[PDB]
């Protein structure tokens, strides 16, 4: 297929070049915001990033600021004013990186250490008291497909409107309030990121946490 | 002749009155959660703050409802 | 819109978030733990240091 | 800090003097964050060391059996 | 031309206006649960969190009527 | 083609708006069983409890009413 | 061609919405049931559970209103 | 074809969605009579009981409704 | 065939979903009555007994309705 | 065949579900003017009458509806 | 006959369902106001009064809505 | 005929039942400012009139949906 | 013949009642906040104003669905 | 009638970007302060304060 290229390499080119350049930064410096960016970044994430512990190591940092600063291309392309042709990818790798990450993320956390005894044998006091086997289905089908609504509805909410947002501030008539209502995507894209950066990782602590 | 009234009224009845127990709930969070917070600072720094986390539910509730407008229309 | 964007954008945002944590987790852990390591080793030597 | 005269007398003579600022001490319904500026409200305090600002950045911990806010 | 009127009355009013009892009754609980769970801090982390237990009981709630909007559209 | 307006709005209206009451009350049980459960420490497990009992009743309330929605499909 | 419409209305809004009210009382009559007996030892039980009587009129409430729903299929 | 749908709405319109005020009324004097005729041994029973007479308008309320049903049925 | 559809209709719809404000209303009056008329001896039997004349406005409130039922059938 | 529906939706819609919010008010304003004025004995009659004053509104809210009725009939 | 299923629709469904809001905060508004003025001496004619005046508001409310009501009758 | 059904309609449903939001805000912000501001003298012109700024909230609100009633008239 | 009952019926419906959360909540969120924030002045520099930030939640709930209208009559 | 982008455009950029630079300047350029601080006076105040 010819077609879906300037969304593909222009989200592909933005993601991979604002997310793969981390590996140029390991020898320093770099310069004044290197030890705020850092230590503010480690320690704020760090400590506020509570439910861990037995977790991981460089997972969380590591997924949390290459999920932060590359899925925040999606939502951080509101300024660009001027036809299905670069607003796919939006929606597409949003709904598709949350539910991907998302369940990959804790379908691969959850059947790595502890395991797959409790995950392969479920049963017993939680379906057998409650004889019938319908709050397993129910709660598992429910508390495992969750995510999945949770991130494709926000992420496909946050994507949608700052996609419609820009396309539609941006072609349309005067240049007022469309071109000056920065507001409601400023403060919906960092509210978004920080709230799907803040919810994934403390849904993944948590979830993770307990077995 | 049912598309547009199976498309509009599916789009407003399903993305209409709905948004009253968001909205209505976020403001009850907030003059609770103000009025808990301000009566105490020391609970002010790692107890109200968790109310918050309940507004990650919210996409649970009428929000996620706005997702199947697209039903009505880009589907 | 119409065909051929789950993979791109799948295997995009997966390939280049998976990639780029995977390949730049010691890069940002050993790059990022100079602030961790610098006030644990001045706090600990001062804290040791005075209380010796 | 100091700024409201938060004395306090025991059974007998004056167990503290002083101004006061932001008393971060526990309430009759639990812990509470008070400071300068609060309004009225009678409640009592129980056992229990109290970490509260003095003055000129005294934070004491007063420690007492008895006590009616 | 009752598969459109019918699918969409169907999927617009079974999953319409039904998420303000469990996006009213999260903002109350939580609400409620920060306010008890801050004024004591005993009680911070000890049986407040069990109120989080009844979020999930909104899955038994207006969530579960969104599993019949499938009977409106899949099925 | 009555069949289908009278299976999709006895469906949608029978199994609807209906989860408003016990969604608010089971985040106002838990709210307010949450506050007294956690305000004293005696009556954290000895009465509080039984509360839970009243969530028993969910199923003789709008729970019920989706056992009827078979009568719009099924029946 | 009224026997559906007519059925399938009467049985989903005499069966539909009316439940709120049930649930809803049952909820705060146990939360305050709950909070006003567990605040108290003597009376834990002693007169709260009389409001457990309360209860009892609810199959007098909206729960009869069930029992008219055989008249939209049985009668 | 007017009386089913008019005997069939009168009667679910009547006798539908009007137990929520008496359900809800008999919760809220349920808990309030309970909480406060728990609080005090002396007012358990000398007239926290006049408030169950309260009751007795019930009937007079939304129970007078059903009354009307026959005249969607019976008349 | 309007007679059919108007007269029950309007009777239905005039004389049914209204009660809901009177009969809660009685039992919010009857629950705060009792609570505050049962919290002092004094006020047991003083002015509290006052409120009771409130009940004489449902008269004018949601009873007066009914009155119009009769338009609808009788006139 | 317009005046039978018109006449009788706009006087069962104009004068139906709108006394919910008057008998609301006037049973919360009793209970809340009852309690607190109750509570006190000076302020059992000095400025709680006051609140009667209150009432003289409820005839310019939703029992100000019931004098469009007669547009709906006499008109 | 769109005439008078229109004015008669938009002037009920106008000036119908509308003052449950002003009935319901003229009635907190006079209870609250109240009860907050009668427990204080200073309070009962100093600020209290100030909050008469949010009832100047109510014209900007849901009384203002019956001036829509002409629309659908004298134009 | 669709202009007469689609204007009034629009209008009596876009500026009809939707004043009870704001007209109970105002009453419940009036009430909750009076008590609060008149419970103390140094918070009777301090921050309590900040809570009269929530009354310009009001305008894009409900106060808002009327000025899309032109649509359905004016435009 | 709809266009006009789909536009107007989507752009009432979807920008109808929809405030009553919208206003119902910035009238609790300043009540309560004008209470707790006037209660105490010290919590009132940077606390009870974080309240505020939760207004900027209103424009992703309600306010959003008037974003919608558009769809009923510019697309 | 016009369009009017380099007032708003301008003075939305230069307003929100000379405001929120200069006012959050001090939380992004004073936080070295901790490490700085904490590494020059911990290691010169314990290295002076054991030897002394």
């Amino acid at each position: 297929m010819f077609f879906s290229v300037v969304l593909g390499l222009l989200f592909l080119v933005l993601f991979r070049s604002v997310a793969k350049k981390a590996t140029s930064g390991v020898p320093g410096k770099f310069q004044t915001a290197i030890e705020l960016v850092i230590g503010f970044v480690n320690g704020s994430v760090k400590d506020m990033y509570h439910g861990k512990s037995k977790l991981i190591a460089p997972l969380a940092l590591t997924i949390f600021v290459w999920v932060f600063l590359m899925n925040l291309m999606d939502l951080l392309p509101i300024d660009l004013l001027p036809r299905v042709v670069p607003s796919a990818d939006v929606n597409v790798t949003l709904s598709m990186a949350l539910g991907v990450f998302i369940l990959i993320l804790f379908y691969s956390i959850k059947m790595k250490g502890i395991g797959g005894f409790t995950k392969e044998l479920t049963l017993q006091p939680f379906n057998h008291w409650a004889f019938i086997p319908v709050n397993l289905i129910l709660e598992g089908v429910s508390l495992l497909s969750k995510p999945v609504s949770l991130g494709l509805r926000l992420f496909g909410n946050m994507y949608a409107g700052e996609l419609i947002f820009i396309l539609i501030a941006g072609l349309l008539p005067w240049w007022s309030q469309w071109i000056l209502n920065v507001p409601w995507a400023i403060f919906h894209i960092l509210i978004i990121t920080l709230q799907a950066f803040i919810f994934m990782v403390l849904t993944i602590v948590y979830l993770s946490m307990a077995s | 002749n049912l598309n547009m009234d199976l498309l509009y009224m599916a789009a407003a009845v399903m993305m209409g009155l709905a948004a009253i127990g968001a909205a209505i709930g976020i403001g009850i969070l907030g003059g609770k959660f103000l009025e808990g917070a301000a009566r105490q600072p020391d609970l002010i720094p790692l107890l109200r703050t968790q109310f918050f986390i309940v507004m990650g539910l919210v996409d649970a509730i009428p929000m996620i409802a706005v997702g199947l407008g697209l039903y009505v229309m880009f589907a | 819109n119409l065909n051929a964007t789950i993979l791109g954008q799948a295997i995009a945002f997966v390939l280049f978030v998976l990639f780029a944590m995977k390949y730049v987790w010691p890069p940002l852990m050993a790059a990022i733990e100079k602030r961790q390591k610098e006030i644990a080793d001045g706090l600990a030597s001062a804290e040791r240091a005075h209380k010796d | 800090a100091m700024t409201y005269h938060l004395d306090v007398v025991s059974a007998e003579q004056q167990m503290f003097s002083g101004l006061v600022e932001k008393i971060q001490v526990t309430g009759s319904e639990g812990e509470l964050g008070i400071y300068p500026g609060h309004a009225p409200l009678l409640t009592a305090i129980k056992p229990g060391m109290i970490r509260i600002v003095k003055q000129h950045g005294h934070e004491e911990f007063i420690y007492l059996s008895g006590g009616i806010l």
